[PDB]
RNA sequence: AAGAAAUUCGUAAGGAGCUAUAGAACUAGUACCGCAAGGGAAAGAUGAAAGACUAAUUAAAAGUAAGAACAAGCAAAGAUUAAACCUUGUACCUUUUGCAUAAUGAACUAACUAGAAAACUUCUAACUAAAAGAAUUACAGCUAGAAACCCCGAAACCAAAC
RNA sequence: AACGAGCUUGGUGAUAGCUGGUUACCCAAAAAUGAAUUUAAGUUCAAUUUUAAACUUGCUAAAAAAACAAUCAAAAAGUAAGUUUAGAUUAUAGCCAAAAGAGGACAGCUCUUCUGGAACGGAAAAAACCUUUAAUAGUGAAUAAUUAACA
């Protein structure tokens, strides 16, 4: 990780993690199955059900990556038609 | 405390100062000194209730 | 040549216990040191004993004949003692 | 150790000179004036760090940015070295990661 | 040189004005009086509990020697003077001796009557009236 | 106040006395005592504590978490895509009840942004604001509000208390005008033109049911009345209503401000306003 | 504020070289072993007499921060309020004085029991009387300011403080925008419906 | 790991520095060292007057002297009438396992000689569906303050001179 | 004047999972097991530990009854902790005694599992065994292990 930049002076994005993962702003991350896409032939349909859905991230990992990532992928986005736009709060969660 | 020990002759002599400063004199003629510097009224009144004792 | 006025002046009392102690000085009479009132002074000796005294009395009993031949000399250039002393 | 053995000349600050008395006027220049002029534009030093702060490695990169082309040779050859030092130690080092 | 110690010649000082009675390096040179210190402190806070026990076993020596004048043992002469319900510590009984010996030829006396009348307890079976001295105050 | 009384009675207050405010500032610890000092928290000798361990989201030398799941598409196009700062009509109501909003006035972004109602960044891919159905009930204002997005149930609330709701496209570089006028007047380049949507957006905005600008005027009214059954309300008359002019009023598709044309010049020192003469600025201009 | 008074300005020139930048230490003074001495790889480090400093003062440093203009502002409110139940504000209509001479104003304040520094402040630096700039330019406690430049640290430095009715009304106007305005749209100075 | 642009904005003499192991290597690129390129020091101190016989100032560092030693022992501590005799007591640091009679390092004195950054958190305030002195963030937030991450050391590698 | 490939300057404050070092007091809490790794002189995660906050049951014990001295656990009782949320590391080689397996249905030896310890007192020796709830002043006191055995 570049802690500080020389031209700029800034924390710098891993886009590693901007290629792999969606953050809603709750603070919640989304990721795919590694191997979803590979060997289906062999795999029972089950197991492919597994595979195609969406997971959630730990606390461990859902702290790696917002130490990877800038405040500007940490804002809030109003887009129109957003299929997200459900997810991206928490409710009726106490703790 | 003046009147309590009536034996102790007390000089109060204000002057500008950078630390309050006790001096006791005993009749064997030992001398003792005890820097008073930000101590509050409570610590000096104690204080000097030692000496006396 | 360090920063400071502080740490002379704690070791510039260090000197003069140096000084004063290897060669002290010859004593002084408690009155020419500061701090002293006859009056004051004297009134506390009788409390400190408890026991009441004649102020005008006790005055005449510490005069002695010497210390009135030295001040009148230099008073040139008051009862003695010696009846409380046969008494 | 040793210690002097005189007492060192006393010093003598008067704090009613010029400087000091006058000190802070024109601080809110700005909110009393019609914010015609920010207070920052008030202070006095170099160029590349007037009304700006910032920890040595962005203030290595400041200093070249505004007088990199105005520098002397050996100059603007130590800063470069002092630069790429202060990057590895900042991105590289430290105990946290 | 923008900060430098001033006044580190009063930090040697403390340390060193512990060490004038030494002998050798360790009364002058900061580096071998301040371990030289350290120990002595120490052995002075290990020997403050010390005196106490050392103390003690004194006045077990002079109290054996003092019950041994008049024919008693050490534990004969302690524990008939407890059964008689009177409490001296060892300190006070040592000071007896050397500065009252006649007062302790009686405690002397006392404890070896006691210890008499214990063993005319333990031979003679029954009840029997207990020794005048062998009788115990209560204390309610 | 009685507060205030007691520091009548205590010393002046100067330099000397100044104090922080109760635990406003942390002890910053040194490494120069026992406790921080010595290996000074760094751990036994190794990697760590030589201050050279390795990167971030490095694993010892494992493949990575981060670097080992697929990549997916959830992020592309992201700094392209079109933002909407939405307005829901509980702001809008709560707007116009203290005297933010001039409801009598027509309504657009600018007076949006003047009363705090709304707060946009051109920067940030903002292309205007969607009125939102959050509120309906409790709306019961008329108000002409042109708003580049809208949806069904939020033109109900207006269209059902007798208000005319319009949206209209404006591109990154006039928005941006739209949202801060006075520094572009102060930047001295003349006004202008408000290019027509993209083939995206042509579309909605030339949809009836949607209250396009550049939507046929002759289907306006078969498409409100439709809504009006839906929703359970009859369809007010604005033509009768007094302020008709000011309701209908629609500013033209190639015009950023209602009062102003394209190509003109606004001088606010002299408080002028300066219209090319030249024939081949006004074509330019006029198309 | 006051800190602020004293920081945002500061800028510090004290710089210390480091190893690097210490001429010479090029080479490696002698081998690893052999001649029983510690290893070093320049005459110049750390460690060695006329060598660099190890985390010394490094170029120009800055301490320039802002607090928020509400704080700034509130900051002149409390401090004219301390002043004021304190005994130590005065309200003046004019700053006139009979005569130009120092010594007037002076023997007058001893006479008004104001403090020994008294800040004096005129609503523009202009219109300011001939004749209190003569006398107060003469003496160093009594400092006299324009009304834009009113500012914390002096009032807490100076003992006194004497404002005329027309600055009071000038400072009363400009504090008590800071509240029941809205956030800066612009940089303030540029033009606005309502302010001057 | 690197990293734009479009497009906006701008009229710009001092020291909370050093004071002879510090600040420049510098009293000097001199002495000295190398065939050469090249490397590279150390230090001074009277007073108004020396056309007043060069002052002062200090139980003050290690080191000595004044004043060698007197059964017995990590050199001390508890003590004591008494300096030593009597009793108690396996140098220090680092290090090994949390053990050393080990193994490293230190003849002694003076001076110098090593933790530094604000993404997240905590604490303290200003205003508050708004905060920010232009671009930022917001389903109680936002702004400002305080609060953090060392030193010395290779065998080597490349360029250009000698 | 030490050539498996000269020397000087510069790159250069080369780099070092390795060795060494890292400067005031005080109070408090406090562990070398599992996984992966060109990994076993390292790092990362789990587990443990800790500072704060939220609110409520937690530890020992736990009858019957299951699955067979344990895995589980209800009323009780003795007692004050346990769960969740936010932040943060170092650590990842043990040492010795006593129990029980398991390697050749052996002892040992090497492992594995449970238990305990880290005196100033005691056991010729004496960090590991036995007596010992923290640390303070006193010229008080009662005591523990033990001070060998008299077969
Ligand atoms: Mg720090
Ligand atoms: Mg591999
Ligand atoms: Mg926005
Ligand atoms: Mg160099
Ligand atoms: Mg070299
Ligand atoms: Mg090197
Ligand atoms: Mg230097
Ligand atoms: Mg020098
Ligand atoms: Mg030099
Ligand atoms: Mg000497
Ligand atoms: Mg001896
Ligand atoms: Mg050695
Ligand atoms: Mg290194
Ligand atoms: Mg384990
Ligand atoms: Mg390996
Ligand atoms: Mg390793």
């Amino acid at each position: 990780l570049t802690y500080c930049s020389t031209r700029k002076g800034k924390r710098k994005t891993v886009k590693s993690v901007v290629h792999r993962f969606l953050r809603l702003h709750s603070g919640l991350w989304l990721r795919r199955k590694a191997g979803y896409k590979k060997k289906l032939w062999k795999k029972s349909t089950a197991r492919k059900k597994r595979l195609r859905e969406f997971v959630f991230c730990s606390k461990t990992q859902s702290k790696l990556l917002d130490k990877m990532t800038t405040s500007f992928w940490k804002r809030r986005n109003w887009y129109a038609g957003d299929p997200y736009q459900m997810y991206h709060d928490r409710t009726n969660l106490r703790v | 405390f003046a009147r309590r020990n009536p034996g102790v002759v007390v000089y109060v002599n204000p002057r500008p100062c950078a630390m309050p400063r006790i001096v006791a004199e005993y009749l064997n003629g030992a001398v003792r000194e005890e820097n008073v510097n930000s101590k509050s009224v409570e610590e000096i009144k104690s204080l000097v209730q030692k000496l006396a004792d | 040549v360090k920063k400071g006025f502080r740490a002379a002046f704690r070791f510039q009392k260090e000197l003069e216990r140096w000084r004063l102690l290897r060669c002290p000085p010859p004593p002084v009479r408690r009155s020419e040191k500061p701090n002293w009132d006859y009056h004051a002074e004297v009134q506390a000796f009788g409390s400190r004993l408890q026991e009441t005294f004649s102020l005008d009395l006790l005055k005449t009993a510490f005069i002695n004949s010497c210390y009135i031949k030295s001040e009148e000399a230099k008073r040139q250039s008051l009862k003695d003692n010696q009846e409380l002393f046969e008494q | 150790a040793f210690v002097r053995l005189t007492l060192p000349p006393p010093k003598v600050v008067d704090r009613w000179n010029e400087k000091r008395a006058l000190f802070g006027v024109y601080d809110n220049i700005g909110i009393l004036g019609n914010f015609e002029k920010h207070p920052k534009e008030l202070i006095k030093g170099p160029v590349w760090l007037r009304g700006w702060r910032g920890n040595e490695l962005q203030r290595c990169v400041r200093k070249k940015k505004f007088v990199g082309n105005r520098m002397f040779i050996e100059d603007l050859h130590n800063l470069n070295k002092r630069i790429s030092y202060l990057y590895k130690h900042f991105n590289r080092h430290g105990k946290y990661r | 040189l923008r900060n430098r110690l001033t006044d580190r010649y009063w930090r040697v000082q403390e340390v060193l004005k512990h060490a004038q009675h030494f002998r050798g390096r360790k009364n002058r040179c900061y580096r071998l009086a301040v371990r030289a210190v350290t120990r002595a402190f120490v052995k002075c806070t290990k020997a403050r509990r010390l005196k106490k026990r050392n103390l003690r076993t004194l006045w077990i020596n002079r109290i054996t020697a003092a019950s041994q004048e008049h024919g008693l043992k050490y534990p004969a002469f302690i524990v008939n003077l407890i059964k008689c319900q009177v409490e001296l510590n060892r300190k006070v009984l040592v000071d007896l001796a050397i500065y009252e010996p006649k007062t302790f030829k009686s405690l002397a006396a006392l404890a070896k009557r006691r210890q008499q009348e214990g063993f005319a307890a333990a031979l003679g079976d029954g009840k029997e009236p207990e020794g005048i001295f062998s009788r115990v105050v209560q204390y309610h | 106040g009685t507060s205030l009384d007691l520091l009548r009675s205590l010393p002046r207050v100067s330099l000397a006395n100044l104090k922080p405010s109760p635990n406003s500032r942390k002890r910053e610890r040194r490494p120069r005592d026992r406790r921080r000092g010595r290996k000074c928290g760094r751990g036994h000798k190794g990697e760590r504590q030589r201050g050279t361990r390795p990167r971030l989201g490095f694993e010892g030398g494992q493949t990575p978490f981060y670097i080992r799941i697929p990549k997916y598409g959830f992020n592309e196009g992201h700094s392209f895509r079109h933002q909407y700062q939405p307005l829901s009509l509980r702001r809008l109501q709560y707007l116009i009840d203290l005297g933010r909003v001039d409801p009598t006035q027509p309504i657009d972004l600018t007076q949006l942004v003047n009363g705090r109602g709304v707060t946009i960044q051109p920067l940030k891919r903002d292309y205007g604001v969607q009125l939102v159905e959050e509120g309906a009930d409790t709306f019961q204002a008329k108000i002409n509000i042109e708003v580049q997005l809208a949806s069904e149930l939020a033109i109900a609330a207006i269209e059902k208390n007798g208000g005319v709701v319009t949206t209209a496209f404006y591109d990154p570089r006039s928005l941006e005008i739209l949202c801060k006028p006075i520094p572009f007047f102060l930047r001295g380049q003349p006004i202008p033109k408000r290019m027509l949507p993209p083939e995206s957006l042509v579309p909605y905005y030339t949809d009836a049911k949607n209250r396009g600008y550049l939507a046929d005027p002759a289907k306006f009214p078969e498409a409100r009345l439709e809504l009006a059954m839906k929703f359970g309300y009859v369809l007010p008359d604005i033509t009768k209503d007094e302020l008709f002019r000011m309701l209908s009023a629609r500013k033209d598709p190639r015009q950023i401000f209602f009062g102003l044309a394209p190509g003109w010049v606004v001088n606010m020192a002299d408080k002028k306003i300066l219209k090319p003469t030249d024939e081949n600025l006004l074509k330019y201009y006029s198309s | 504020v006051a800190i602020w008074q004293r920081n945002f300005r500061r800028i510090s020139y004290a710089n210390t070289k480091t190893r690097a930048e210490v001429s010479g230490g090029g080479r490696k003074p002698w081998q690893q072993k052999g001649s029983g001495r510690a290893r070093h790889g320049s005459i110049r480090s750390p460690l060695w007499r006329g060598g660099g400093v190890a985390h010394g003062p490094r170029g120009p440093t800055s301490y320039y921060y802002m607090l928020p203009m509400k704080v700034r502002a509130l900051g002149l409110k409390v401090a004219l309020t301390v002043k004021l139940m304190q005994d130590d504000l005065h309200i003046v209509d004019s700053l006139e004085l009979p005569t130009a001479d120092p010594q007037y104003l002076t023997e007058l304040a001893q006479y008004r029991h104001w403090g020994s520094s008294v800040l004096l402040v005129d609503l523009t630096h202009e219109e300011m009387p001939k004749n209190v700039v003569a006398a107060t330019s003469g003496l160093n406690s009594f400092n006299l300011i324009p009304a834009v430049g009113l500012n914390v640290y002096s009032m807490l430095k100076h003992q006194t403080l004497v404002l005329t009715l027309p600055s009071v009304a000038f400072l009363e106007d400009k504090l008590l925008w800071q509240d029941s305005r809205y956030t800066p749209l612009y940089p303030f100075r540029l033009p606005y419906s309502d302010f001057p």
